[PDB]
């Protein structure tokens, strides 16, 4: 019982965590593609500081 | 990380450009004000080197 039940407990936890992270990654990878349009003034920064 | 650091250097450049516009006029006015004002100060102080009787 302990092996068959705990294998299900530990697997169902990871089956959630990796599905949750598989959606958060996709949110971040779209927010990133908003900033990629704006920043073209990196080399200016430390001079203008 | 990288999306938070970019948002920090974003706001750093915004806070810089909002000063640079206003610092540049003041700097272009600096020493031609200073040297007139120092000439005025020493000339004005000469009016106080004179004890009343």
């Amino acid at each position: 019982n302990l092996v068959i039940e705990e294998y299900q407990r530990k697997a169902q936890l990871l089956i959630k965590q990796i599905r949750d992270m598989r959606s958060e990654h996709v949110a971040l990878q779209n927010q990133q593609k908003l900033a990629e349009k704006v920043d073209r003034k990196i080399s200016d920064k430390d001079e203008n500081i | 990380r990288d999306l938070t650091l970019l948002q920090r250097e974003e706001r750093l450049r915004d806070l810089i450009e909002k000063q640079d516009e206003v610092l540049t006029p003041v700097v272009t006015s600096k020493d031609p004000f200073k040297d007139n004002y120092t000439t005025f100060a020493t000339a004005l102080d000469s009016t106080r080197h004179q004890l009343a009787i």
